[PDB]
């Protein structure tokens, strides 16, 4: 009913947090080997994206999957929610559920797309947290937002094999909220959940143990003369 | 029934768009949402916030602290102390807030506002020139070619002296994020007007220098930074 | 289906009838139309939204100095009130004993001294009667007041880069995969001095990161400027004041677990004696709990 | 919900710029050989649409592009704003943006269609540009409006390789301002962003640099004949 | 849900359908659009300016500027000095401004307009019969024949009388622009009426002819015009 | 969806919510309904607007011939204004000092000459205070008065086309793929004497195309009119004036690399005596700068 | 440290060459000399900074200039 | 600039002379007959505390030299 005007465009409203963020992206590639895939839901395995958020420390949004997929002929996906077990191969009489919501598709269809509504638990999502699970004394403390929460996993299986094995998860950060700012990263991020820059490149022989930074800073030859 | 049609674009997907989707877990009740501090709306109030320039980023300063920082010294004729050549794909700009909200951006307008702080102590006394040469012009290679365009004299003992604002001279209503000939930016230079006298000779200044935009800057067409590479897959 | 309760109109309307079915959030308006910088943010002045609440004395403690405090997120410590808050329990409030000023162990400034960091509210876990509830309540929330003083003569040169960043997550000192320990990142009233960075800086049982330009936690300097701040210039100003609420997405947390702020001063530029002959000046941290309110009392927490 | 009256057809409608302008043509044709191609968006390359645009020299428009393929099986276009570098490869790791624009599609579903706004940069398109981005000394001077923007370019990829590699741009100016008419063009482009019409037409051995015009004039034997 | 059915011509794509379209670079922001002179919104009033006719196009004159000029000299006996076959696909009218505006429609309607200009020295003086025969006349041969259908007297010494309008004479409503025997459009000559009498004998005459759109000219049915042709693909 | 803010009414509406995700655009009415020419085309006579502001003096220089003036795209010269401007710093008005009537070297009309160019502002770059302003400042904007004059007696024949053509893109004179040098396509106040064609024309270093007939960038004479133009024919008038407003899609260029006019002179019918022993004739070109704006001082650009 | 002073246009004339006649002069006379104190710095510069403010030509003509 | 010494006995600049070379002012003088102008004078000259010394910065209209 409602007439709601808004604009065309603002000035700067390419750069709101709305639109900065508001692009799907990928945020993981998994492979159907066996028939079988499974992808726990997050932002930290792509630098690109991942650096992007972390603009914030806190932000608050719904996000919408899209599974981009090269094989064809049917396929089932299933959320699993937190707290139980997941189904580990296809044929597994876990993907029979009563419950746990799931999406079936015909990859030559179209795209499949649902929407995760915000799960944080906390208010809002941590991206980056100063803090411990367990207490003092506990033998295994996870540092930083790893246990703070979990968005799920989406299991993937195929029931007519066809075509290619690569499936792509593009998620879309939508009605973001987003609170303490933060300087970009100046560094290529080395692993997942961890805020370590340190590089390590070698493992098996000598010249081991020199890591490298990998930042963006590059030089010039003299102040003055730029 | 209803004769719809299908045009093209119309199966498409495209990553950009806007849509709505229907929603796994209906019903899920979120979390309430209480008043944290610091919401941040727009991502160009992150490009308003001062934020210090590597003005020495050479051989061995850069991966230091001492990148931050100019030496001044009692000279007897002027010199070229500084030139921050105006561009945000440049090491000095890009690696700022103000540059690397640019990043994202294929283009802008709008004004830079650089401020200058001295370290020194409280018996160092200066003069310095600090000078825009607009696009188009060269490097000024002398003071007196340096003065001709926009310039601000920055006094110590003042401080509120120090901000220039580059002022925006352009033909084109937009400035390419990469520095091309075609829409380049111009420079900024720092020189001498008279001298950094010490309390006792031999002695030396510190110099550090800002960069934020003013409220009048503006970007478009989001685009992916240059200041991030993922050369292999975080595990 | 659903809708919901140079210039395009258009019909809200969910087609699937949900929130978080919508699409993405544009700004309404109601009828025709016919925002530039964010005051929050950029560290305002304490003034620059109301000195009533400020000669700076916490419960007993007394500071003079307050137009140059920076007020963190433009936003005044306040109690959680109501309506934002989990438990209806009714929280303690300390009041003057627990919320004071607190001075810590003052560190020398030298020449080549790369940094220190404090974690709160950890710094303050054996402080007075602020730091035994924290080991007698399940949870807490505080705001603080940090006061940051150094003193030179006009001989002397240098300053000091006094942030406030919350929820500072330390880099692990390199290498393979590891949490820093729950020790190296709870160091207490003595805070860490950064000693590097170095290759030879020691790798065990998951030590902070020793790298002052990347702020520990892998973004440069000079960035830092995002977070609360300020610059003591020893040219200028001898001394800091921050007034940061409390910044966290639940009401209330820990404290012994999650520090949800650090206290980080860099010497961005080194510290120089003129014709003086004093190498090394004292820099001395107050901080003062302010609106601390503490809920689910227990036995103390410590081991 | 307003009613927007205007006409069936007025006399002369066929000729107004929005209609003359207004059709869809092929802009480029590439082809995905190694399961990539890549082409950056330009009327250059077509003699046909190019002589249209430069009746005018001013053009302010809209563009959509819409892509004929007849691979199959699946498709990824990126479109790449200026300033930053393209994917070069398939299976290349800058296929994976959290932010650069980009399109899937099934070629056997539909054909995909998409908008460019006007991304001028000087309020309009420089059809002719008499000018030099470099100033007087400089060593390589580009003349002419190539300098004067870049309209950004597609990248493709095709994830299932199936069918053909002929892939087709055709794109509409839509919401066309013209400004400055220009003569049309008399003679047969010989470049593209260059005016010059002498053909050129031998390379390897004798009689090489006799070049010709390539015009559309042709005789009448006499004059008061006709 | 709603019984939509999809009819022949749903998922078509028509090169010259309309259709809206999804935006790629949402939110983007276009540069402001100032007050460039010149602003053409019909491409018929290009077809309205004069445009100089290449009324000699011969072996040795095509390729040079002195295939747009027709020499005329004093003669005993009338003479036919030029015709003008009255076609939009013809040299004559294909490259001008008229023609080449033309070629891309299928068939027009309207009123040509014919100036002539003669460039000589001030002393000489003429008078020439400039006659249009209409569809279905033969081209007259004689001068007696030439008169018969519309003409008109262009005397030299005014330059009111240089513009003949060639009528619209037709059975359909619309002409094709490629030259039919059906609807083919007439001819167009000229002819002394006197004489061009020069201010010393063996003096010469230079004129020049233009051709332009009347304002109830008007085309239809856009397509390829046959004035370009790409052979090889541009590099 | 979403709207916006023989006769066929239609629904406006974006299903896309966005302009130019918008169709075609065609004209709309409010209400039911129930144009041939354009005079800016065409080359108005001054008088055709108003003669108001013009025996013609600008600057300090006069000129005494106006009702045969043609008024390029029917627009008279004006200064920038404002909400057309990109910077807000105020621009600099010479007026008369720069704004005058430059009178270049005159040429020999003959027989066989070709034709003659000048580009702009590139032909006053040395002429006075006008091409001093070039130098010093960024940008500018500068319309222009093209006074040609060209006197023979009445023994005398032949015609001339005046052209200015926007944006005159010269084609490199030949074979391969090169840009015409900066040094060939601004030559100065002499302009360029068009010498070709012919298959033994030099290429080197960029030089531009000499064929007259193609108008150097491939399109014929004769269409030419299509620009602001005069035809000087000696049986009738001697000379020419041509007012011609700023034309660019920026409100200010450089003036240095970017030439936004073309002046072309172009001998349509070539140059006969008459029983007179006159075997050629001068050409002269008087160029006033009017409303000419200058922006973004610095030191000379000049080398 | 520093000074400012604005000059008016003093002269008979309204207007007058400026190649030829000079109606101003800036004179800096070191009074008192300069006497480094405990720092050993013996020479500082003097800078002079002018703006021509007001200014208005008159009667142009082709450069004066050699 | 002009050191500032022990022993310098003083400075002096014609005006509009000084300016002749600058800018787009010292380009209008040589291409008009006549002109006018005020100016505006900033003398800056620092040191620290430990310096010691004055300096008369005066503007002479029509100063005729012997």
């Amino acid at each position: 009913i409602e007439t709601r005007y808004v604009y065309n465009t603002n000035t700067n409203a390419e750069a709101d947090v709305e639109m900065f963020l508001g692009r799907s992206a990928l945020w993981g590639k998994v492979t159907l080997t066996r028939q079988y895939a499974k992808w726990e839901i997050n932002f930290q395995e792509q630098a690109h994206i991942r650096k992007k958020f972390e603009f914030f420390t806190y932000l608050r949004f719904d996000m919408e999957v899209t599974i981009v997929t090269n094989n064809k002929g049917l396929m089932q996906i299933m959320f699993v929610p937190p707290g139980i077990d997941h189904p580990e191969t296809h044929d597994d009489r876990k993907w029979d559920s009563a419950s746990n919501p799931s999406v079936f598709f015909q990859p030559k269809s179209g795209f499949p797309r649902f929407t995760i509504p915000f799960t944080g638990l906390a208010s809002a999502y941590y991206m980056f947290y100063d803090g411990y699970d367990k207490p003092k004394g506990s033998d295994n403390n996870e540092y930083g937002i790893a246990p703070t929460n979990d968005m799920g996993l989406l299991c993937f299986r195929t029931l007519d094999n066809s075509g290619g094995n690569d499936v792509k998860i593009y998620v879309k950060p939508k009605h973001i909220t987003a609170w303490v700012p933060r300087p970009p990263r100046a560094t290529q991020y080395t692993h997942k959940y961890s805020t370590n820059y340190h590089y390590k490149p070698n493992s098996s022989g000598p010249d081991e143990h020199v890591l490298k930074d990998r930042h963006f800073i590059k030089t010039r030859p003299l102040i003055s003369s730029a | 029934g209803l004769p719809t049609r299908l045009p093209s674009g119309s199966q498409q997907f495209m990553t950009t768009e806007d849509e709505q989707s229907p929603n796994i877990l209906p019903g899920f009740h979120p979390s309430k949402k209480i008043h944290i501090p610091g919401m941040i709306t727009n991502v160009m109030h992150m490009a308003r916030v001062d934020s210090f320039i590597p003005i020495n980023n050479i051989q061995g300063e850069v991966g230091k602290v001492s990148m931050y920082y100019i030496t001044v010294t009692k000279k007897t004729v002027t010199e070229r102390i500084l030139v921050l050549p105006l561009e945000m794909s440049n090491t000095l700009f890009a690696t700022t807030l103000l540059g690397e909200v640019l990043n994202y951006y294929a283009n802008w307008s709008g004004s830079i506002t650089i401020t200058f702080m001295c370290v020194c102590d409280a018996f160092s006394t200066g003069k310095f020139l600090v000078a825009y040469t607009p696009p188009g012009g060269k490097l000024p290679e002398d003071r007196k070619q340096a003065m001709l365009g926009v310039h601000i004299i920055w006094d110590l003992g003042l401080q509120s002296s120090c901000t220039i604002v580059v002022p925006w001279i352009s033909s084109g209503f937009y400035r390419r994020t990469k520095a091309d000939s075609f829409t380049h930016g111009g420079y900024v230079s720092l020189w001498y007007q008279t001298a950094f006298v010490p309390p006792v000779s031999g002695g030396t200044g510190s110099i550090l220098a800002t960069c934020s935009a003013c409220p009048d800057m503006s970007v478009r067409m989001l685009r992916d930074s240059p200041m991030m590479e993922q050369k292999n897959e975080l595990q | 289906g659903a809708q919901v309760s140079s210039v395009i109109k258009y019909f809200n309307i969910n087609y699937y009838k949900d929130s978080a079915s919508s699409g993405l959030s544009r700004q309404d308006f109601s009828q025709d139309p016919s925002t530039l910088t964010n005051p929050a943010l950029m560290s305002p002045s304490v003034e620059a939204c109301g000195y009533s609440d400020r000669q700076i004395t916490i419960g007993n403690s007394t500071i003079t100095t307050s137009l140059h405090t920076v007020l963190a997120y433009g936003e005044w410590p306040t109690y959680l009130s109501d309506i934002d808050a989990t438990s209806v329990d009714k929280p303690t409030h300390p009041e003057t004993s627990a919320d004071r000023f607190y001075t810590l162990d003052s560190v020398e400034w030298q020449v080549g001294s790369h940094g220190w960091w404090w974690k709160l509210p950890d710094a303050l876990k054996d402080m007075g009667v602020f730091g035994q509830n924290m080991y007698y309540h399940s949870m807490g929330r505080s705001g603080f007041i940090i006061h940051t003083q150094c003193n030179a003569t006009k001989f002397h040169s240098g300053a000091l880069i006094v942030a406030v960043i919350p929820e500072h997550q330390l880099a692990y000192v390199g290498g393979v995969k590891v949490n820093v320990g729950y020790d190296h990142t709870h160091p207490g009233q003595s805070g860490h001095q950064i000693r590097g960075p170095s290759q030879s800086n020691d790798r065990s049982g998951g030590k902070p990161d020793e790298d002052p330009l990347f702020n520990c936690n892998g973004t440069l300097l000079g960035n830092i400027t995002i977070f609360p701040h300020q610059i003591i210039n020893l040219r200028t100003n001898n001394s800091s004041t921050i007034v940061v609420p409390y910044i966290n997405c639940v009401p209330m947390d820990n404290m012994l677990k999650h520090n949800n702020l650090s206290l980080v001063i860099i010497p961005l530029v080194p510290l120089r004696p003129g014709s003086s002959g004093i190498n090394s000046v004292p820099i001395t941290v107050t901080i003062a709990p302010y609106k601390s309110e503490f809920s689910g009392a227990m036995e103390a927490q410590r081991q």
